[PDB]
RNA sequence: GGGGUGACCUCGGAGUACAAAAAACCCUCCGAGUGAUUUUAAUCUAGACAAACCAGUCAAAAUAACCAUAACAUCACUUA
């Protein structure tokens, strides 16, 4: 019986913003505000401004407002980055910066003489290589750019066999550190993908059960 | 006049007693014993007793431990035993549900620190 | 010479009544140092 | 010129012989400065209705806590399950390629790691100015 | 998941009444960050990065 | 090499116990890793002479 | 001298070896309840009971009364169920639980009581103070 | 006693003890112990975070060397005023960080671990997972004042 | 292990003296000739340990005052 041997690379961009809050979540958030206010002992700034406000009360009959509006003031001409990128495009699916509150992983389209299958990143190797080295060169030759992914472990994180005659395929998982993707108007079909788009967009059952050692999020 | 078992002074607790007060406090159920010398349970109070799982909701908190304390005075009452000794660890001598079952147990008529043997 | 004092009678740090001993109220059933 | 050197390394032994006594951390203990607030907090005087709802929102917290320790908890075993799968998986195949991968790398030892933001970084943003300095004190 | 251990409070018993101030390092992302002197946010600065020719230049193009 | 003297001197005189002579050994009685060994068919004491 | 044990020792089941990675409880009630546990047992050594009367451990009693009443468990578990499910969707209940105000209906408790267990706590009372080991022996 | 069958009953300090180099051997790669650092400008955040992955571990069965906080480092942040030529005082920053300290873990496990550590990272934190090292241990101890000038001295 | 010189002379712990008790040497080692604190810790009496004697040790019940539920003063290897 043949045995062929394949790693695939799994990388995973992680979010770059946090994910908004449960309202149950925000009750929680304002009852907690609530008492660690109350069991506070002072702040020298509330502390000041009663000063200021007994003394000047007790004077006319005999500031910390100032630099609280002026901190307002500053807060409302400055403009933070908009948090969401995608709800302005709703074309770009292959952009790096789609989502911002989930992590995505990548998915090449390959169209092959007898399969025309969604994909994740896979490799071929010679018994004289690791599978990790082997994952390492499939980043680096086939995404034709200059990325840093951090590697976790040297363990596989999943294992997929099919039967003709064999054939067996390792998925390592991957971080990305920085991505600088270049010659990014190809052919070369690759999108950045949450769990429930890759739920949408993996057709078949060896590769829908990336979701398995897949974190949900 | 019987004869109490002085004794050990190293082990904890005293068996010497004639009935003895046991609340074992589980994290779903409560359970209040009056065990004599021997270890037989003469009387005991449980929440798993459909008498106050039905009456009773939360057979845990401090609600149920009063009310098991209530209940078990009753039946001691009944059952006409009268003194009991109760030995609580010093954290639980201090919880608000141990002492409102000794208050239960004491206004039901029950009362602890059982008399002095004549002739000890 | 070095070494002094190692001069001390034994204790008779014992057990008195065995098992099976009918014993009366206040007889002494053990002796010991430690808790044996 | 050896009568130094004896006591140099004499005085060394006896610094050596010392403690190793840590900093004591400037978080677990309270300043003074916390000492003249105390008397002038007034009490909350907190409202019957505020501590029902305070209390239905700490056993619905109660409640949405314990679930989502559970469905982690079932995530972990899932990812867990499917490692050993495939080590089972590798162990069957062959027997070279699970020992040298049931070892760790060489670059695993300076793992850094940064969470996420508020807000994604802006496109040509620049600090204006300013230098940095530390005021941190010192323990002998 | 980021959610997970970010709803707490200060668990001491003396402690001053602090603020969420919004931190923008030299990024241009920001961060809540309990503190006292209620600024409704904070600037983090730069002067040491880079060397003496991007000194001068920054200095120049100011 | 065996050192004469431990690195550590047991300061505290003890008892000549004849015991640790007399008898079967009970330890390094078989082999651990090579082929041939010294066999002692009797009991005594080895010091640094030998 | 030494003498082989006759049955098994107390603490001979857990390993010695690695007793880092083996669980402890940290809780004096925890090691009460299973020293308890443990002292109840029939040890094959000189115990405390077997000197001091557990009037020959165990004892088949002959049963002379009549036959429990025959219930269907699955539906008086269902209606229980039911009963317990209706209590608690109240709220009323719960704040009273949680104010630590809430009164018991002891005259429905003790009709309960005497209905389902009360004789089995009669039973044992009677033989606590003698009444079966006077009368039938 | 020691001729009865009963002997050892009482036996009890084998039960109970009270009187780290990298492990490696190919397959079962149990490194050494391992520094997890959390350092945020938020005491109470950090702290939560250390919290959390204790008892993670704790769960997860992870041997926890230990848990300790290392000493606060206080920031001054000194602002160019407007116009040039000036630094003025903005703020201080106090940065903590909370150290857990874990004796085994796996190549698989490590890479769970790092996996839901890094999943569930609330913001502005940072997580620094390394070896514990001569130089990680002596950063949470005092000046050698008299022992550097010794070594200056000699040399 | 002749006297002289030297050393020791009383009390307690460990080994000698392996498991009831006892057991010597100018045998091997530790110590004591009291400190600190407050709960300032009584009278009377069964029955016992130990012991040549002198001495040393425990202690139920009953009595007066404190919780109306303890009182053996505690710690320093507590034994001296
Ligand atoms: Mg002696
Ligand atoms: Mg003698
Ligand atoms: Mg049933
Ligand atoms: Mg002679
Ligand atoms: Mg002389
Ligand atoms: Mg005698
Ligand atoms: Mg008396």
């Amino acid at each position: 019986s043949p045995w062929r041997l394949l790693g695939a690379l799994c990388l995973q961009r992680p979010p770059l913003v946090t994910k908004p809050l449960t309202p149950l979540q925000e009750e929680m958030a304002d009852l907690l505000q609530q008492i660690e206010i109350e069991r506070s002992l002072y702040s020298d700034h509330e502390l000041r401004a009663l000063d200021e406000a007994q003394q000047l009360a007790k004077k006319k009959s005999d500031l910390a407002q100032d630099l609280e509006d002026m901190w307002e003031q500053k807060f409302l001409h400055f403009k933070l980055g908009a948090r969401l990128t995608e709800a302005d495009k709703k074309d770009d699916r292959t952009s790096l910066h789609r989502k911002l509150d989930r992590n995505l992983i990548l998915l090449v389209r390959e169209k092959l003489g007898d399969q025309d299958i969604w994909m994740l990143p896979q490799s071929d190797w010679q018994p004289g290589e690791t599978l990790r080295q082997t994952a390492e060169r499939t980043l680096a030759t086939l995404s034709e750019n200059n990325m840093e992914a951090k590697f976790l472990g040297n363990a596989p994180c999943g294992h997929y066999k099919f039967k003709f005659l064999g054939a067996k395929v390792f998925f390592f998982k991957a971080l990305l550190l920085t991505g600088d993707f270049s010659q990014a108007g190809k052919k070369g079909h690759h999108v950045w993908v949450s769990k429930e788009e890759l739920g949408d967009y993996l057709k078949p059952k060896y590769l829908a059960q990336v979701r398995r050692f897949l974190l949900d999020l | 006049v019987a004869r109490k078992e002085r004794g050990w002074g190293t082990v904890w607790p005293s068996r010497e007693f004639w009935h003895r007060l046991r609340v074992i406090r589980t994290q779903h159920h409560i359970e209040a014993l009056v065990e004599h010398r021997n270890g037989q349970v003469v009387v005991s109070a449980s929440t798993r007793e459909w008498a106050i799982k039905k009456h009773l909701y939360s057979t845990r908190n401090v609600v149920a431990c009063e009310s098991v304390g209530r209940v078990l005075a009753e039946r001691c009452l009944e059952a006409g035993i009268n003194f009991m000794v109760y030995h609580p660890t010093p954290w639980e001598a201090a919880s608000d549900s141990i002492k409102r079952l000794q208050h239960a147990m004491t206004e039901g008529g029950v009362v602890l620190r059982e008399p002095r043997r004549i002739y000890e | 010479s070095k070494n002094l004092g190692g001069k001390s009678p034994g204790k008779r740090f014992g057990i008195k009544k065995m098992e099976g001993h009918y014993v009366h109220a206040g007889n002494i059933l053990a002796t010991q140092r430690h808790f044996r | 010129d050896q009568a130094a050197k004896d006591r140099l390394k004499k005085r060394i032994r006896r610094l050596e012989k010392a403690s190793q006594e840590l900093i004591p951390i400037e978080d677990f203990i309270t300043p003074v400065k916390f000492l003249n607030k105390e008397r002038q907090r007034p009490p909350v005087e907190l409202p019957f209705e505020e501590s029902e709802r305070r209390a239905l929102l700490l056993k619905r917290w109660s409640l949405y806590k314990q679930r989502e320790h559970e469905m982690e908890r079932s995530a972990i075993r899932s990812l867990l399950e499917a490692q050993e799968e495939a080590l089972q998986e590798l162990r069957l195949s062959s027997p070279e390629l699970h020992a040298e991968a049931t070892k760790r790398d060489p670059s695993l030892f300076p793992f850094e790691r940064q969470g996420p933001d508020y807000t994604p970084p802006i496109s040509d943003y620049q600090p204006p100015e300013g230098r940095y300095q530390d005021i941190t004190k010192v323990y002998t | 998941d980021c959610n997970r251990a970010l709803l707490t409070r200060l668990h001491r018993q003396t402690y001053a009444r602090l603020y969420p101030v919004l931190l923008v390092k030299q990024d241009g992302s920001t961060i809540h960050i309990r503190y006292r002197e209620p600024r409704r946010m904070l600037t983090m600065p730069v002067d040491l990065d880079s060397l003496s020719p991007e000194e001068r230049r920054a200095r120049f193009r100011k | 090499f065996v050192e004469r003297v431990p690195l550590v001197p047991k300061v505290r005189r003890e008892r000549k116990n004849l015991s640790d002579i007399r008898g079967p050994s009970t330890e390094a009685t078989e082999f651990t890793e090579g082929r041939f060994a010294i066999l002692a068919l009797g009991g005594g004491y080895l010091h640094w002479g030998h | 001298r030494r003498a082989a044990p006759l049955g098994p020792m107390p603490n001979e089941d857990i390993d010695v070896s690695d007793l880092e990675r083996l669980k402890k409880y940290r809780s004096f009630d925890r090691y009460r309840r299973r020293a308890e546990q443990e002292a109840r047992k029939p040890h094959w050594w000189r115990t405390y009971r077997e000197h001091f009367g557990e009037e020959s451990g165990p004892k088949d009693r002959v049963d002379i009364g009549l036959p429990p009443p025959k219930v269907s468990r699955t539906q008086q578990l269902l209606e229980r169920k039911q009963a317990l499910r209706e209590l608690r969707a109240n709220v009323e209940e719960e704040r009273a639980a949680r104010l630590q105000t809430a009164r018991i209906p002891l005259e429905a408790v003790r009709a309960e009581w005497e209905r389902t267990c009360g004789p089995y706590h009669k039973q044992r009372l009677a033989e606590y103070c003698g009444l079966y080991r006077d009368l039938f022996h | 006693y020691r001729s009865k069958p009963t002997h050892g009953i009482g036996r009890y300090k084998h039960l109970v003890k009270a009187q780290v180099r990298p492990i490696n051997l190919g397959t079962d790669y149990e490194y050494g112990v391992l520094n997890i650092h959390l350092i945020a400008y938020d005491m109470a955040l950090a702290e939560s975070y250390a919290q959390y992955v204790h008892n993670l571990c704790n769960h997860l069965a992870i041997k926890v060397e230990e848990s300790y906080a290392m000493p606060t480092k206080t920031m001054e942040v000194l602002q160019l005023q407007e116009q040039g030529s000036k630094m003025f005082l903005d703020a201080v920053l106090t940065t903590h960080e909370r150290v857990v300290q874990i004796s085994g873990l796996s190549a698989t496990f490590a890479e769970i671990f790092l996996e839901i550590i890094h999943s569930n990272l609330p913001e502005g934190v940072k997580l620094s997972v390394r070896e514990h090292t001569e130089e990680d241990f002596k950063g949470r101890f005092k000046a050698r004042p008299e022992l550097e000038e010794l070594l200056a001295k000699l040399n």
